[PDB]
RNA sequence: UGAAAGUGAAUGCAGGUGGGAACGCCCUGGCGUGCACCAUCGACCGACCCGGAAGUUUGUCAAUGGAAGGGUUUGAGU
RNA sequence: GUAGAGAUUCUGACGUGCAAAUCGAUCUUCAAAUUUGGGUAUAGGGGCGAAAGACUAAUCGAACCAUCUAGUAGCUGGUUCCUGCCGAAGUUUCCCUCAGGAUAGCAGAAACUCAGAUCAGUUUUAUGAGGUAAAGCGAAUGAUUAGAGGUACCUAUUCUCAAACUUUAAAUAUGUAAGACGCCCUUGUCGCUUAAUUGGACGUGGGCCAUCGAAUGAGAGUUUCUAGUGGGCCAUUUUUGGUAAGCAGAACUGGCGAUGCGGGAUGAACCGAACGUGAGGUUAAGGUGCCGGAAUGUACGCUCAUCAGACACCAGAAAAGGUGUUAGUUCGAACUAGCCCUGAAAAUGGAUGGCGCUUAAGCGUACUACCCAUACCUCACCGUCUGGGUUA
RNA sequence: UCUGCCCAGUGCUCGAAUGUCAAAGUGAAGAAAUUCAACCAAGCGCGGGUAAACGGCAAG
RNA sequence: CGAAACCACAGCCUGGGGAACGGGCCAGGCAAAAUCAGCGGGGAAAGAAGACCCUGUUGAGCUUGACUCUAGUUUGACAUU
RNA sequence: UGACAUUGUCAGGUGGGGAGUUUGGCUGGGGCGGCACAUCUGUUAAAAGAUAACGCAGGUGUCCUAAGGGGGACUCAUCGAGAAUCUCGAGUAGAAUAAAAGGGUAAAAGUCCCCUUGAUUUUGAUUUUCAGUGUGAAUACAAACCAUGAAAGUGUGGCCUAUCGAUCCUUUGUUCCCUCGAAAUUUGAGGACAGAGGUGCCAGAAAAGUUACCACAGGGAUAACUGGCUUCAGCCAAGACGUUGCAUUCUUCGAUGUCGGCUCUUCCUAUCAUACCGAAUUCGGUAAGCGU
RNA sequence: GUCUACGGCCAUACCUAGGCGAAAACACCAGUUCCCGUCCGAUCACUGCAGUUAAGCGUCUGAGGGCCUCGUUAGUACUAUGGUUGGAGACAACAUGGGAAUCCGGGGUGCUGUAGGC
């Protein structure tokens, strides 16, 4: 699916409050952090003899992911985000029909 | 099984024969009050606002009135209870309880007959009775001559 | 699955409407069912011996009972109420005779029970043999190959006019 | 057996299909917002307007 | 009441409305009167979303502070 | 070949033995990888094994002893006095759930509230909704027989069909209404709505005011906690899979389960009827030759069977015939029916329940009398519940 | 009396890439916690040997 | 001289119905003490909570590139130095 | 021989030699298959709603910045007529409408053009599956913000009926937010609020075999084994054609000994022989006494 | 009564052939500078009344097609309930009730509301 790279619509920053031009892009997920609180209590866990003391994810079903827009206001940098629906190919401000 | 909103529809949200097209406008220069007695007859054009085919040809007592749409209070059986079941639905698939009509315009004709009765100092008895068995009455037979039959031989007709 | 029976009317099928009045059916007297094998067994039975009896120019059969209900795909049969016609016969009134002893014996390839009824209608046609006979007196039966045209009340005037002349428009 | 619907509709009728109790005052909340205010209102200058004349 | 920081329950006879126990008055009702309980409309307290009046001193332009007022949102509240 | 060490066969004896492995005969070896005493070493996830998972104190695919340990139990078994009162479920949704739980239903208790209300597995009246049966195919669609006409066609016809074709369209089911939370008039609030006190919603103040607005019958309702249940089965009718099935699967209702009694000889659901202890009377279903309570009753016929028939469910037979016979129909001939016979055919001796029964004690119809259930009726008594009294 | 053919695979065995590479230690950034960067044995991986190795009939 | 197994109660058949092969139930055939030696048709005879099969969120033996580990082994670092 | 090497600690790799565990369910027994395990249309289905089978015919894990939203103009599939692809007649949809099927649609919901991002933010209320829990999908509004249109109005994705996801954890957005509890500042971390990452066994354990050496607790809820039920003789005329007849899982898994032969007795007739008849040795009828 | 605008019910209104239509209205019609849109002012947009009732439009006619209503079909098919009814069954009959559809035949061929013009 092809999503433009900018689009007018609603920023609910309180400086906003309107429709603004939004930046559009894809969301990544970030780097996980060593130091979180769940990395740290795994990590304390895993120490020691017992082996694997954590269920370990593999019958992953899912095909794609649900596509998130980082809207990005160009007036006031205020931040959205939207979830649109599962696609298999997606592109941006890719070429018109 | 499919469990589908519209599942095993196809005849009764089909539009009747010769009756396709586009929707009489009386639907919608009908008004609605909160207490008003209507039916549903869902109306397969307008899928917009579409009750729930158990609604078809169910009547309930209006409750909420929008720009577009009337709030219908159902009473539906579920396991051993009635439950309130309040439907939002376009008034397209609404109409008037021609039963509510009757009854007040019986209401009304009730009013006036009290009315000329305690004028007239009699007492008028307002319930309705069913129906009695018939009088006594006299047949003539004047050129009414009873015609005398017997059952028909068989034959075979083909 | 492919029907048996293909032929359905035999003898002369072209025959005029007044050239065979009387009419005589082999009829279902049961609620039941016919294979499509045993049609075309008591047609052929039929066919053959009429053929030898009175020849091919003396009779018009027609089997009425068509293998349309498929049996569970393997064979088709025919599903017949009670009083339902299975198997016509329009002769002379010479033939009757010759037209009730084959449909007597044709009986015999069908299960069941058959009742074989002279009909009091002319022919195939629907109209008792009074009426046939009094209709046609007055006019409004015009021969049409093997059926006749009955004139009706409805539709124009020139047209039914001049394909009905000798019709008496009160 | 995996499914019938045999005796439940005598299990429903031994206590009988009960209606639920009928008030004369259903919320009005629950309804139209606009509706809603308007009626707080209204209903506010009513019972005002009541109390000044008793 | 909220995750917390924190804040923290009377516009009114501690409100209206509907039905209601018991009582009173009148000629079976009517009229008052309404405990208890539900239906419901509000008021108040805390969160949530706005709104920032004072006031405090420290950055007075500010920093901090939170009043009135509005949402028809919410709580195991008054 | 003997002693000795073995243990092939009889698949002999014995097999609660003499014996928890023995005896008899037969057989294998018999001077060496031989047989064997005592001493000594190797101990349990170990030993030892010319290897069979063999052996390791009658215990070995992990010895024995004692403890952790009363290990765990969706699994099997058992679970102890009486009467009275009420009385289920095998279904819903979720679960690594399918022999199990939770959840809802059904049930019991304990309360509270309302009250001529507030309703009903009901009818009527009024008014909706549906696409099944039926019907149709010369109304579209699909399939299909035959000629006629005008030229692969086209036109008027014709025979026959559809579970996912259909214009049409039931019966049975199903929704709602049938007033006092009513109606009529006046009039008030609002930030909503309107061109507008214009409406809408809620009210005030009045008037109408239990034939108060169909029938019939009932007092009605709401909380709280919790048990058991979450294998069902059969029949009526409808219906699917199946060659069929005492088969598998559903729908509606009634039953059995949980239920005795009368009857069908006998039987969980068939028929009748549902049950406190008794007396009398009367019936239901079904019966009245004898077993067996009760007419070897009445009336009119049919049937003769060389292995007749005899009561629903039900414990089974068809086409087609039969110089069997009794009646009918239409022109002696054909048909048409009712009973009988034929078609009809198994294995312990045996089944209308038996005995027997032939102008029946068989079959069809009609009419009386009779017999009898724990059902009905009257009465007595027991208990339960409900209602009314009781400060003498 | 013979014991054939096969090193593809699998297993065993022994030479080179430098692709990987943990903890130490080295460099930079930060107030440090640390975050980056480079290097690293073994095992690999690549390459040679091996069937009276498993196996097959890469060889048929 | 003197056991034991086994034992709900018992013990003649045919048929019916029935959890679809009754000793009992229903309808029949019938039916006279007390016993002895034989016998193997029946008592679905006795002998062991089927040892086949399935079920259980019950095991154990063995196997492997199952999951997860571990003795050992191997290499790097620091220590000893 | 030698600061090598051995040892102590740590970090890589190896490790069925050894240890502990697991090895889904549904299922006309299990197993193999399939996925009926999450879901949509038409049926099954008996004209409300509900309704089953490893019943039936197809589908779903996508696709689309337009194929979403608004406005405007236009009319479609066809068929006839005719010019070296457009021309005009008829044309109730016989076309199209992303994708299965069903329903809806004609100055449109189809086809072209124009402008847009309602495919937005924030509540509550409803509908369906339903326990009226959750998820999913949907409906009517209210408070903003917009698109579009001259306007009425329409628009909170797709004409309607499918197209999907908890706790924990991780990550992202938001606030000039809260906390790190002796007091601070800067990092860092933890919170509230809104999303995403994934559980297809789709209300969501992290899991290979084998057992003929096998073991338990059960099961006739469940197979094998025993039982039961179920699946040649005519009629017809041209001996053909036809037509009518003679798997289930109820009992048993606190066990009913499970082929054949031998032995031995009895019954049956659907008669090989024997007796006695009827036709033209052969075909028949009576016939199970007797033998085989 | 006729015509126009806006409608309601949405074929008794539609389709086809033929014959009429006085007034006004309506329609066809003249033109392309303007607003506006096209390959083409043919459509659409704009300005106007020189002619025509030829068409649209109204109406009458066809035992026209269709459609609507009534009767026939027909108390028929079907169906709720009932029986220790019949029949081996298939199915049928009866009892107390409910009750169609096609063919076919007759009639009909739009009614009406508001504001106006004639």
């Amino acid at each position: 699916v092809n999503i433009p790279k900018t689009r007018k619509t609603y920023c609910p920053g309180k400086n906003c409050r309107k429709h603004t031009v939004h930046r559009v892009t894809q969301y990544k997920k970030g780097p996980d952090s060593k130091l979180a609180q769940g990395k740290r209590r795994y990590d304390r866990k895993q120490s020691g003899f017992g082996g694997q003391t954590k269920p370990v994810f593999h019958k992953k079903a899912k095909v794609t992911k649900k596509v998130v827009l980082r809207l990005e206001c160009v007036s006031c940098k205020y931040k959205n985000q939207l979830v649109l629906k599962r696609c298999k190919h997606f592109e941006l401000g890719g070429e018109k029909k | 099984h499919s469990y589908g909103i519209r599942a095993r529809t196809r005849y009764t949200f089909q539009r009747g024969f010769r009756e396709h097209g586009q929707i009489r406008l009386s639907t919608y220069l009908k008004t609605y009050k909160v207490g008003d007695i209507v039916d549903i007859k869902v109306n397969g054009a307008v899928q917009k606002g579409m009750p729930h085919k158990y609604y078809h040809g169910k009547t309930g007592v209006v409750y909420n009135v929008t720009q577009s749409s009337v709030g219908v209070l159902i009473y539906k059986v579920v396991g051993n209870r009635y439950m309130e079941k309040r439907v939002n639905v376009r008034i397209e698939h609404v109409k008037h309880s021609k039963c509510r009509q009757d009854f007040l315009d019986r209401v009304k004709a009730n009013e006036a007959k009290r009315k000329e009765a305690k004028a007239q100092g009699k007492t008028v008895q307002l319930r309705r009775q069913p129906a009695p068995p018939a009088k006594a009455h006299f047949v003539s037979t004047e050129n009414n001559e009873p015609v005398t039959l017997h059952p028909v031989a068989y034959d075979t007709t083909i | 699955p492919d029907s048996k029976i293909r032929i359905f009317d035999l003898g002369r099928k072209r025959a005029g409407v007044d050239e065979f009045p009387l009419c005589i059916h082999l009829v279902s007297n049961e609620y039941e069912q016919i294979t499509s094998e045993a049609l075309e067994a008591a047609r052929i039975c039929a066919n053959k011996y009429l053929v030898k009896i009175g020849g091919k120019d003396s009779f018009h059969l027609r089997v009425r009972a068509h293998p349309f209900h498929v049996v569970r795909p393997n064979g088709l049969v025919a599903r017949v109420n009670i009083g339902q016609i299975l198997m016509s016969v329009r002769t002379k009134d010479s033939s009757r005779a010759t037209a009730i002893e084959a449909l007597r014996r044709c009986q015999y390839k069908f299960p069941g029970q058959q009742r074989i009824i002279v009909s009091k209608k002319w022919g195939f046609s629907q109209y008792a043999r009074d009426e046939y006979i009094e209709k046609r007196s007055r006019g409004e039966i015009i021969p049409d190959g093997c059926y006749a045209k009955f004139l009706n009340k409805r539709g124009s005037l020139q047209e039914k006019l001049d394909l009905f002349p000798e019709a008496s428009f009160n | 057996k995996n499914h019938t619907n045999h005796n439940q509709n005598k299990k429903a009728h031994r206590n009988g299909i009960k209606r639920p109790q009928k008030h004369r005052y259903d919320s009005l909340k629950y309804r139209d917002a606009k509706f809603r205010r308007n009626q707080k209102f209204a209903n506010r200058g009513t019972v005002e307007a009541i109390r000044q004349a008793k």
